[PDB]
RNA sequence: GUUUUU
RNA sequence: GUUUUU
RNA sequence: GUUUUU
RNA sequence: GUUUUU
RNA sequence: GUUUUU
């Protein structure tokens, strides 16, 4: 016993003496608000750890739930989350009547485009991240009159057909997902990617999630009068977006053995 | 039974969060609550429901008088520079001393001089000459809250007269609010 | 519906004097606007002043005793001046005046101020006479009175409204007078409340170690049944 | 249309108005706060003093008379109401380190004006023995004839921290440690008439 | 904007923590969106700023270290960005 | 709540010839103010 | 009781034009002021 | 105008007799031009408590 | 109240502002490892008394049967 | 405090 | 006191 | 006299 | 015409 | 928003 017993001591012998007017005394015991204690916080990938923590303190009668109740923004609260996601601008070029069966239009590389420039809604986190695992919706838009005709072969092809190019059969990458769309028909394609690669993840920064490509499936037969600048465009999409590794600012930083 | 914090011994690091009604007690005391009227004197409602002075202005013509309004750092009015923020009814008493004549009154927040050329599309309640008004202009803010400080905290008011002869004469005004919203309180302040 | 007719504020008519301010009814004065706070009352507090409840009504000071025409020294004119302090002695005779003279309310200290106040008034009036002798002068007085007479003179009192005062252990004699005058309320400070006759009845007797001569005191009050009721201008001013 | 707005307190980071000035009058605030300590041993208005190893018990390390306006946030209702009532809290922090040691005893003397030191015996004191919570407060409870008193009238008293145990140390601490006294009004403060000003702020 | 206008010592009128050395070797704060306007500029300190002031200066004994550092550090409760612009350009948000 | 409008004493309108004096109907002269006490 | 608060005579706002006599409607003019005993 | 001032006093009880028995009044006029002129005063009580009755007045 | 009030506050706050991903922040606050305890041990005719003790060790899955 | 009035 | 009016 | 108005 | 207001 | 008053 002791010495944490002396508030009641001096408390009830103040107490049995006491008189008419009452007790002359009164003691109390306890422990001092700054006790010995250990405050362990944790953020996002971090951990403050604090041997000697002080009463958090904060306004008062605050309201932390941070949501403006006016809308004086009037946009859905994770606008600023999926904006990454968001439809951009990959690609535009000009087919030239001239060119021949089989030729490349245009290329985007894959993943890495999305951040081809510091413009890119994307471009932001991905500079924060070093592995990457999401999935694509392309839409390869190509505007031609009437009066002319055409067709073009839209496909993705993964690092493994990019690697081996050459060796492969043009008039059989119609086995890739693509869109053999026929001019003065359709204006644009659609082409929904899921992650494809031999690897979980991919270095961002990296075109090891293969590109999209654009061919000639058949010139271009563009009448006298017609016009002759046809331009072909690649816009892409974030079905599903993932961001892991965290890394320095755009350091290149090696995911694979 | 009393703690010993109650007591006295405390820790200053450990008030947060701010607000803390922690009763102290000693063998012979307690806190006792008298009063004496039958309200509080201190309640926002009540003292701010009470107008203060602001200023004078000296007409010798129709030209319009525009003057910014904001918080008293010299009445009663004071007490409100222990807070940052405001937002409320806004009661505005005006005295037009003059011999024969009307005054234009109108008070808006927008900080653009041209809205008020115009006046009678933000208000303008008419005080004969001799007369005194007190108009409730309501909080027609583009902002949400008025800082509390600010040379223009509370709306500029407007003042035109339309005098008939040579008659000249003088404008004075006091300002009282509502029901005022006071938000987050900052430190007092100085004296001169 | 009522939509045949445009809808309008209500018209009033003022009556005449508008903005007249009214400073004689109260059911007006407490009417009048509060430049309190928020228009509020407070608590009053008595105990600091001893007292269990304020005071509401005047007319019970108007029932408290005071000195008529009080002087430091006694009457020296053998009692027939107004001043309430006389002497009576083993030299006057019986049926000798010790006291004699015109009876007014403003001859009392208490009274004196509701005659300042009010107009007119009603009600019995209360007069005690306080000899002070020892335990061995013994003797009687009897002091009458004439309600509403006006000739100051010694008269027989047989037939006006008296007291006859026997020393003894309560030397404190009292007198009522009922209200007596043509009107059913009089003026406060008018016509006399009569003639104040105080007449030896049997000579006061004393001894080797007693005095031959006492002292007097003649207080005033209003009785139970006093009532004021207009209140006028001021004849004189207090300090 | 003599109509009302939908206020929004988010934006200020509250979820309600202030409606009570009186809360305000409760919150602490440094008497006579000064950028140095007492340069005369802290017999003047500076609630910003210093105790040391030098001064001995019974000596003084802080004496002066306290009034409302001494007190930031007070001063303003001082400024503003003419009358008040209710008790007063004074908070004295020592900061030391965790190695000094000693006792001080804090008194007040309700509604005193000589300005002298004097013994604490039969004032209201509170004695501060350093240990890990070194802020000590003391209680005034309303002491005046009037049922409400002068916001800006007679002295609240004679406050007076005298050193009752020399402040003890060692060979790598403080012979001497700063000191913090601050003011605030008890839950039953209450303020009454609003009078006009004697200062100007800014 | 209005700091040598107010009183210090009544700063403490303000979120705070007054922290005593020797005791606390770190402070908590938690403060939400406070301004007179709904949204604040991004690239601004419009949501004002945190200090740290002397409250009692350092009794520093003779053979005792003399190099004490202060370190802020900064955790988001709730954020959320709305306004759409082009990168990092200055963009008006207020009137 | 009636807390959309901001709470207001009455306005009326004042007849013609306000402050005139009917010395003519007893309905009007026996309503005049009394200077009782 | 309301006991905390004086009482008071209403305090009423008055319209534009006090005193203004309306000379275009019926229900203004009928309802005049009577000279009749 | 007839102004009912309260009972703000900072003494429980007004002594009746003081110089200063009642509070003090205040009257400042917002003049326009040269006028000139005189302020009546005349003052009444809404519901008076008085204790502790004193003796008589005299007379001047 | 305080300093052992702060995992909560911390915890709730960041509680209370949590949006759809979740909270931003946790907090927990507990007693160290370390304790301010004393312990004592006795053998045949011994007493050890220490102040400062710490976790006992032992090899894994023991057998003191012996 | 019916301490505006009943 | 219907002694404002019904 | 719904002869103020419904 | 809830086209004064609820 | 009993944030005119009860």
């Amino acid at each position: 016993v002791g010495n944490e017993i002396g508030g009641n001591l001096l408390t009830k012998v103040a107490d049995d003496a006491s008189n008419i007017l009452g007790p002359n005394c009164f003691a109390t015991t306890a422990e001092p608000e700054n006790k010995n204690v250990v405050q362990a916080t944790t953020t996002v990938n971090t951990t403050n750890l604090t041997q000697h923590p002080s009463a958090p303190t904060m306004p008062f009668s605050p309201d932390f739930s941070n949501v403006d109740n006016f809308h004086s923004m009037a946009y859905d609260i994770t606008t600023g989350d999926k904006n990454p996601s968001k439809l951009v601008r990959l690609e535009t070029h000009e087919w030239t009547p001239s060119w021949a069966r089989g030729y490349q239009i245009t290329h985007v590389e894959l993943p890495k485009v999305f951040w081809d420039h510091q413009d890119k809604p994307a471009y932001g986190q991905s500079r924060y991240f070093a592995a990457v695992r999401c999935g694509f919706h392309f839409q390869v838009q190509v505007n031609v009159n009437q009066g002319t005709a055409g067709s073009a072969l839209v496909v993705y092809e993964p690092k493994p057909v990019v690697t081996y190019d050459s060796k492969l059969e043009f008039g059989a990458f119609t086995n890739l997902p693509h869109v053999l769309m026929n001019l003065a028909e359709t204006t644009q394609a659609d082409l929904c990617i899921p992650y494809v690669a031999d690897t979980n993840y991919v270095k961002t920064d990296s075109s090891d999630l293969g590109q999209l490509k654009v061919y000639v499936w058949t010139p271009l037969s563009i009448p006298t009068g017609s016009a002759n600048q046809v331009d072909v465009t690649i816009l892409g999409s974030l079905l599903q977006l993932d961001f892991q590794n965290p890394r320095v600012f755009a350091q290149d930083v090696n995911i694979y053995d | 039974t009393m703690s010993p914090n109650e007591l006295g011994l405390t820790s200053a690091q450990d008030d947060g969060p701010l607000g803390q009604e922690k009763p102290n007690y000693f063998l012979n005391f307690r806190s006792m609550n008298v009063d004496i009227f039958t309200v509080s004197h201190t309640k926002v409602d009540n003292l701010f429901g009470r107008a203060w002075f602001f200023m004078e202005h000296t007409f010798t013509n129709e030209g319009q008088w525009r003057v910014p309004l904001e918080f008293p750092k010299q009445g009663h009015g004071s007490l409100s520079l222990l807070f940052a923020y405001f937002t409320g009814e806004l009661n505005i008493h005006v005295l037009f001393l003059s011999e024969r004549g009307f005054l234009r009154v109108a008070h808006t927040y927008d900080t653009s001089n041209d809205r008020v050329n115009f006046l009678s599309s933000n208000g303008v309640i008419t005080v004969p000459a001799g007369e005194q008004m007190t108009l409730s202009a309501p909080y027609y803010s583009n902002k949400p809250l008025r800082t509390v400080r600010d040379n223009n905290s509370l709306g500029y008011l407007m003042c035109k007269p339309f005098l008939t002869g040579t008659s000249t004469g003088k404008i004075e005004v006091y300002l009282s609010l509502r029901c005022p919203n006071f938000f987050f309180p900052l430190p007092a302040p100085k004296v001169t | 519906m009522s939509t045949k007719y445009k809808w309008t504020r209500t018209k009033i008519d003022i009556a005449e004097g508008p903005g007249s301010m009214n400073m004689a009814n109260v059911l007006c004065t407490t009417g009048a606007q509060s430049v309190a706070l928020v228009g509020e009352r407070a608590f009053y507090d008595p105990r600091t002043a001893g007292s269990k409840s304020r005071f509401d009504d005047l007319v019970k000071i108007a029932q408290l005793f005071s000195v008529m025409a009080d002087s430091t020294t006694p009457s020296e004119n053998h009692g027939v001046d107004a001043k309430g302090y006389f002497k009576w002695s083993a030299t006057t005779a019986p049926q000798s005046i010790v006291h004699r003279n015109i009876v007014y309310l403003r001859l009392f200290p208490n009274l004196n101020v509701f005659v300042n106040s009010y107009s007119y008034f009603r009600g019995s009036l209360v007069l005690r006479l306080s000899v002070y002798a020892s335990t061995f002068n013994r003797g009687r007085l009897r002091m009458g009175f004439f309600p509403n007479a006006t000739t100051d003179s010694t008269s027989t009192l047989d037939n006006a409204i008296y007291t006859i005062c026997d020393i003894g252990s309560d030397n404190s004699f009292e007198i009522t007078i009922p209200y007596s005058f043509s009107t059913w309320m009089r003026k406060t400070n008018g016509h006399p409340i009569g003639l104040f006759q105080i007449e030896v009845l049997n000579r006061l007797t004393y001894n080797s170690s007693s005095p031959s001569e006492v002292y007097c005191i003649v207080q005033g009050k209003m009785g139970q049944d006093a009532r004021f009721f207009c209140p006028t201008g001021s004849v004189v001013t207090f300090q």
